[PDB]
This record gives C-alpha cells, structure tokens and sequence, in this order.
RNA sequence: GCUCCACACAGAUGGAUACGAAUAAGGCGUCCUUGUGGCGUCGCUGAACCAUAGCAGGCUAGCAACGGUGCACUUGGCGGAAAGGCCUUGGGUGCUUGCUGGCGAAUUGCAAUGCGUGGGGAUAAAUCAUUUGUAUACGACUUAGA
RNA sequence: AGAACUGGCGAUGCGGGAUGAACCGAACGUAGAGUUAAGGUGCCGGAAUACACGCUCAAGAACAAAAUAG
RNA sequence: GGAAUACUGCCAGCUGGGACUGAGGACUGCGACGUAAGUCAAGGAUGCUGGCAUAAUGGUUAUAUGCCGCCCGUCUUGAAA
C-alpha cells in the first residue's frame, strides 16, 4: 500500500483561553475536514497523539509521543478541545497531531 | 450582420424550476408562481412534497429549465403543469442532476464497494493506456 | 458485507483457549481446519479473497465521519 | 492539507487577504503570495494615496507592493514574540510569478475576491500603481517579464489541452463497454 | 417572528356603568405578554383607562386565512418621531399580514431610525384591485409577464482555498 | 581547501495537480460566414484528476500484451525573475495488482507513534615588521621591496 | 461662592472596558466537570468573513447646530 | 367535507455518542423483580485484561514556549501621586 496512515490529521491550534488568562490543561485542536459542531460529534472520545522526534534516545525508538483524549467541541467552525495526560509545551502552536479512530463508533 | 453573444440569465418567472439549497426543502426541485419582491419569489414544488412557502432567492438556485405556468397557480395547477411539462425527465437529462447523482452514489460507496472501484479502475486504466502512444 | 459464518464450528474456542500460560501444534490445527472451512465461503463471491488480502488505509481528502463502512 | 500554498494576489482586497493568510500561517500553514502589484484596494485613486502619506509623516518605509502587503500582514501578527517571529518566516512574497513557483498551481480565497466582496460601480485601487506612484521603480519591468510569462504559457496549456483531447478520446473509445458500465454504477 | 393577538377590555365594570364600550383592538406581537402590555399602553395613550383599572377579557392568536395567496396590504402608519407625532401610510407586498407587518416594522427601525416603542400600527387593510396601489414601488411588481434576472450572484464557497476562480454568472 | 595520525554523530511520511482575461461573461467540440461568427455542450465549487491490492508490502508457477513504470546510461531542445527545472530519441536492467494459482504470516499472546573534529606533511591568500602620504587626535586609510 | 439629602469607596480582590478611583457584572477556602454576566466573535484574541431588511463614499466605528421614505 | 401538517406544552416514553467524578468501607433503612427460594441499576467501583527490577514512574535545576506581573516599607490624602 502507498500510504499507510489510520488517523485524520490535525493542526493544534492555542489553549483554551482569555483576553489576559490561559488554560493550558485544554487544548484546541483542528481537524482536517472538519467545519461544522455536527462533524466534530464523530471525532468526540478519540485518542489524540502527538507526534515529534528526539535528540537522545528512548526505550526502543526515537521517537516520542503524547497521547490524549477528545472531550468537547468548540466554536461554530468545528474547532474541537482535546485533554492530555501532559499538556503541550505551547510551542506545537501549528503543529500537527494524529486523531486515531478508536474506540469506534461505527 | 450584427453580433450580441448570449449573455443569457436565468430570469426569475412563472413556471421556474428551481431548486432549493438551503432550508428544510434542501436538494428538492420547485416551481415559481408568483413574485413579491426582488428578495422573495413564492414557489411550489408539490412533485417534491415541499410545502407552498414564500422563500428568499438566496436560499434558492435557479435552473434554466422552464415551463408554461399561470401567474398564481395553485397547487393543484402547478403539479398539472410539472407533470405535462416532464420537468423531472428534463432535470435527469441535464449534467447537473447526473453530477448531483454521482455525488450521492460516491458518498453511499461502501468499503467493498471502494476496492470493486480500484479494481475496475486500474484494469479500465490497462487498456487506456495500451489505447494510446500507438 | 457479512459472509456466512454458520458453517465454522467456533465452539472450541473460549476465553480459556487464549490463555498464555514455537507454536502449539493444537493451535496450528485449529487455526487449519477453520481456514478450509471460511475458506470456501470466501471464494463465493468476487473479489472477496482480494479485499481481505488488500491492507486498509486512508487517503488524501477521505473523511471518516462521512465514509460509509 | 497542501504542504505549501500559493495564493494569487490579483484580484483579492489587502485587509481580507492579509487577515486570511495571517489566520492560516499562525496555524503552521506555509503560504506564498505571488503578483502582489496586482492586489487591489477599495476606494479610488484618492483616499488610497492618503492614508499612506499619513502614517509616512512620523523610522523606514518600503515602496514595493509586497513589503505593503508584509507591513499589513505584519500589523496582524503578534510580532515581537517568538510565534509571530516564526510565523512570519513561513510567508512569501513576490512581484509577478517568479520561478519555480511559475510552474506549480495557484490558488485564489474566494471570500478574498474584490468582484465578491466590492459592490458593483464602486472604484478600487490597485497596489501596482499607488506603488508606482509613492515611488516605485520596477512596475515597468514587472508588467513586461509577466507578459513575458504568459508568453509560451499559454503555448503549453495548449500543448496540455491537445493531450487531455487524446486522452478523452481513448476514455470514449473504451467508454460503454462492461467494465465502463461497472464503474459507472458505482458512481465511478 | 410576530404574530397577531386580539385584545378586548372594559375597564373594570362598576356600578352606574355596567356593560362598557369593551374596547377592541389587533395587537402585533412576539408573544402574549408583550401584546397585553402594547394593549395596556395604547388604552392609557388614547383612552382615560389605566392598567389596574381594566380587564383583559380573552385574547386570542388570529392567522391569516390564505398565507400562500400573495396580497397587498395598506397600512396607516402613526408613531411619535423626535418631534411630536406624524400620521405615515405606507403599502406592503406580502404573502400574509405578518410578513408585511414585520417588514414594515424593518422599514420604520431602517428609513426612520423607530422601534417598535414608538410605532402604532392603527389598521392594516387587504387591496387587490390593480390602479388602487399609489406607491410605485409596490406598482413595479404589478406588470404582466414580469421577469427580471439576478446578475453577479454571490454564492458562497466553504473551503478558504479555490482553484476554480470562481464566475459571477447566473 | 590537498594528505597522514587520533577520535565521532515551528514539525515530509500520498501528489504544492502550472494558460491568460472578464465577472452586466466565460471556457470545451464542430464547421465556415475566419469574424467581437452559428450551433451543442459545462459551471451553480477541489464532494474534482493520478495512483492507491502484495510481510514497513516477500518467495514463486502460469496466462494476456509489446503497454505502464522504479534505477543507472545516452540524444536534442528548453528554463536568467530567485533560470538549476522541464521534458525527451535510443537501448540496459527490475516490478507490473491486467489476468489465473501455490508457498509464509501466528507467541509482539486484546492498544501503548512503531555526522565532523584536533595535532602533523606541502600551500593559495590575509594582518603585523619595514616603507610609503594623495591619509592622519588614537583606530583606520594609501604605496613597495624574495 | 455657600452648602446639603440619600447614596459608590474608605480597608476590595476578579472578568470586560487600549490604561484609569467615580463605568457594567460580581465581591474571595483549595481543584475538576458544567452553565452564564457584562464584553465580544476578520488577525492580534476564544468564538459565526452568521442569517434578513435599508441606509452612507466620507468618514464611520458636547462644543464651533442655524440652514432616501412620507 | 375531512385528513393532516405548522406552533406551545406533557410523557413517573424509548434509544445512543462525548467529558469529569469512584467519595463511604462487614448487615442494620426506604424500594423493585419473583407464588416462594433468592436476585436487583435499591443510603458512593465492581470484574477482566495489558507493562515491570539493567523496571514502570517520579523528582531537582538551565533554557525555551502561550499568558500575566509598574520597586520594597513609612507617612501625607478622600485618591492615584
């Protein structure tokens, strides 16, 4: 097979945030293809990883990951929130995250 | 000689096909029958089931189909009218309605269906390719 | 799309079965006598051999929440 | 969803296009803009020219089309901070469509469009000649190498045209037999 | 959305006065309390009755009787402007009164800078007959075979990017 | 930089798929009335085209064509705006899922994404010493001697 | 000028208002989920370049005021 | 003449998807299922599975990232100063 990828891509967009205050521990996330509330509701309760590479090594990889959960939708233009176990650095600002398809639904 | 290229628009008239995008009605056809103002046009499109409502030209499209139809046609007239003027048969014959139908078949594929797809295409492709650089 | 499972005894099998405690030979004949018989009811339809062969994947533009599986 | 971006100036308001690239690269999103002195501004000639002169009157400022298009691009990012700093170093801007971005499509923001955005009658101004006339040197030059790159362009869309009829007519000839029927039943 | 209430008092009968003039009027509004407080104000405005000296009677939603047959409705027209009061009639083409009302009302807070505080809307009357419409407006709608295009439609695109360069045409 | 010795390491993972111009008009096919020509056809979005099946994609027996294509060769033109890229005549070697079959997957057990130094051999060049003065508060600048 | 009658603050965080003591909401144990106020939804900034009717080419977002529908 | 539909409200109607929460610690009580034995969603998470001793994980600090933070105490005053 020519492409191997399981997961819909994402942009990660800011923190859940005010004027002057921030709320790290909730994280925007969009996803491609995704504009309406409706078409998020499907994306709900899926895990989210974060994929980046490393300068030293790890247990087996280079390779290290992020994982997290979808928890609501947000907007109108079907910006959803995503929770993780470790919050994001904030410099993944446009970065971009695999949104797995389970647990599935379907 | 003189020349005037077609700079044909679709005008909004008695007996109008057309269809609407938006609203409950979305993806069914309908006729005009009268006109209240340059905003809303009153339509009828009673082959669908859709309700004879007055609807705003932008949450409609128009179709460059057309018939016959009195100002102010009831309901009963308008279907008499649609049905002696085959504008379902029309609809199907235009690329649009063909274009709309795929559409729907593309997003009704099934998985299974999705590989018959590939399979089909890829043997299709053997021969288009072998059809031509000869 | 659902094949018919009726004719594959799957009645040995339990969640004891699984149990972990190279391959045990036991296994090898089980796993070989349900390949013949789903095997057959495979090869029924077209293409049916081919799509289970084939790996699933996604592509550019394909969107999950819209795809009929 | 495109590992990289290129968007078509012509046509398109400053401020739209501006606020519409911002909120795409703050995203990570890779743009480039091509044929900036082909951006256009509402308004007529008057009131064009000012407004420019205005904040001129207080530093350095640019001549050139794409540095206008930059400084309006610039005023609607976080600039200072390492965010905006990184986000305005996945921006480009260019006079006309030099290579190799010449060969690879351009794509346009409909909700962009100054024929969908300005009401009909209404004037516009367009970048190339507030530039040229704030002092810009290069609108000669630019008008005649774009000239130039429409030049043996449209030969080779041409040359695409007389290859895509071969290729529809080796898809008709093959067309209506059993497998065609087949992938067209399945909307294929 | 509006709606049309009927609304009929008699001041509180008492002795000396029994079986009141039952004052009767179509109010215009959004709900029910809202067209008893419009009903209320109007009684103060122009008759020597207070809130807590009546009665509402019954009050009850009137429909249209043909909301598909496209009509034209007279309306006189009085509200209070920045300077004292002034008697307006206007005319409406609409499907059903509502309809007219409300655009009326969209007129009134668009060519007047009113809202709907300031706005009486006296009577409403049906006209059918051609030649009895005055505005030339309403006339322009009124020509047979009637047919105008919508040049340099504006449809709108989803995605942010197009390839297309999409037309204007119709 | 030529050579020896000694050490060392802001986010690809399908394809950014290329005329120009208008938006109160445009393309596509045909033909003659070669022109601001007649006809049919299309938009109402990219929801499109390529390719997409094989252990993170193997081994291997046949059928149908003389095609599609990866890699290294070779011929010719082309791209100066930041060309540095585009094809392309010819042959070489692999795959081909276009079609018909066989061999293996297991146990990871129910998911944990799954690249230059710091020391030497020769040497092209710079600064200082000297001198020069068309330079001069100190830097700097200006000349020449194997 | 002189007062004075009730009230906002005296010692008052927090959200919005480019900032502010006279504005709006709201007054305080440590955190999570959820729903809101004023205030906003082109970017800075989280959110509809939402929908519908008209207005204006120039800004537009108490003082130099008096001269497109009926 | 008759269907409906449009709208308001009711369901001690049914049926899913998403997020947080697992607090108490042998039985005393209010309730349902069932002729009974017994069971239960009835005054607070139960069971199974998966990784682990060159562990799994957690901790200290330098930078960095999205946002916020006028220099400390005293007195003037109704305030900031």
């Amino acid at each position: 097979a020519e492409s191997h990828r399981l997961y819909v891509k994402g942009k990660h967009l800011s923190y859940q945030r005010s004027k002057r205050v921030n709320n790290p521990n909730v994280s925007l996330i969009k996803i491609e293809g995704v504009a309406t509330p409706q078409d998020a509701q499907f994306y709900l309760g899926k895990r989210i990883a974060y994929v980046y590479r490393a300068s030293k090594e790890v247990r087996g990889s280079k390779i290290r990951v992020m994982w997290g959960k979808v928890t609501r939708t947000h907007g109108n233009s079907g910006v959803v929130r995503a929770t993780f176990r470790n919050n994001l650095p904030a410099k993944t600002f446009g970065a971009s995250v695999r949104i797995f398809l389970y647990p599935s639904n379907i | 000689d003189s020349i005037v290229k077609a700079s044909n628009w679709r005008l909004v008239e008695v007996g109008r096909v057309v269809l609407i995008k938006k609203g409950q009605s979305a993806g069914k056809l309908a006729a005009i029958v009268e006109i209240i103002d340059q905003k809303k046009v009153l339509i009828d499109g009673p082959k669908a089931g859709v309700p004879r409502q007055a609807i705003n030209l932008g949450q409609v499209v128009l179709t460059p189909l057309t018939f016959a139809l009195p100002r102010g046609a009831r309901t009963a007239t308008v279907s008499k009218k649609w049905a002696a003027a085959a504008v379902c048969e029309k609809w199907a014959a235009s690329s649009w309605a063909k274009k709309i139908a795929q559409r729907e078949r593309r997003a009704a594929l099934t998985d299974f269906e999705r590989f018959q797809v590939m399979v089909l295409r890829k043997q299709k492709r053997y021969t288009v390719k072998k059809a031509l650089a000869k | 799309t659902k094949v018919s499972v009726e004719g594959v005894n799957v009645e040995k099998f339990n969640v004891e079965y699984f149990a972990k405690e190279e391959i045990k030979a036991e296994r090898v004949e089980d796993q070989k006598v349900v390949d013949k018989a789903l095997i057959a009811e495979i090869k029924k339809t077209p293409l049916l051999k081919q799509y289970l062969s084939a790996s699933f994947s996604l592509k550019n533009g394909d969107k999950p929440h819209m795809l009929k599986f | 969803v495109e590992p990289v971006v290129v968007i078509d100036g012509k046509g398109h308001l400053v401020g739209r296009l501006a606020s519409v690239v911002a909120k795409q690269l703050l995203n990570g999103q890779k743009i480039v803009v091509v044929r900036a002195e082909e951006l256009n501004i509402s308004g007529e000639f008057f009131r064009n020219k000012l407004k420019y002169h205005d904040f001129l009157r207080k530093p350095f400022h640019f001549r050139a089309p794409s540095r206008i298009f930059y400084k309006a691009l610039r005023g609607m990012v976080s600039h200072k901070t390492a965010r905006g700093k990184a986000a305005l170093e996945r921006l480009k801007v260019f006079e006309g469509i030099p290579p190799p971005y010449d060969k690879k499509k351009r794509v346009v923001v409909p909700q962009a469009l100054r024929v969908l955005r300005l009401k009909p009658g209404r004037k516009y101004t367009t970048l190339g000649k507030l530039s040229t006339s704030v002092g810009w040197k290069y609108e000669d030059v630019v008008a005649k190498l774009e000239a130039k790159r429409k030049v043996s362009s449209a030969e080779y869309y041409a040359k695409k045209r007389a290859f895509t009829k071969k290729v529809a007519s080796a898809n008709a000839t093959a067309a209506e037999s059993d497998v065609a029927k087949q992938l067209a039943a399945l909307g294929y | 959305h509006f709606k049309e209430y009927q609304v009929i008092g008699r001041r509180l009968p008492t002795e000396s006065v029994p079986e009141p003039k039952l004052f009767r009027m179509r109010i215009f509004a959004s709900n029910e309390v809202i067209a008893k407080s419009r009903y209320w104000y109007f009684l103060q405005k122009l008759h020597k009755v207070k809130k807590a000296s009546g009665e509402i009677v019954s009050i009850n939603q009137i429909n249209e009787a043909h909301p598909t047959k496209v009509k034209n409705f007279g309306v006189w027209v009085r509200y209070d402007s920045r300077s004292g009061t002034h008697n307006m009639y206007k005319e409406i083409r609409d499907v059903s009164r509502v309809a007219a009302v409300e655009t009326l009302y969209q007129d009134m807070a668009a060519r007047h800078r009113a809202r709907f505080r300031s706005i009486h809307i006296l009577k409403v009357a049906e006209i059918e007959k051609t030649a009895d419409v005055k505005r030339q407006y309403v006339k322009q709608f009124l020509t047979k075979d009637l047919k105008f295009p919508l040049p340099h439609r504006v449809q709108k695109s989803t995605k942010t990017f197009s390839y297309k360069r999409p037309s204007t045409f119709y």
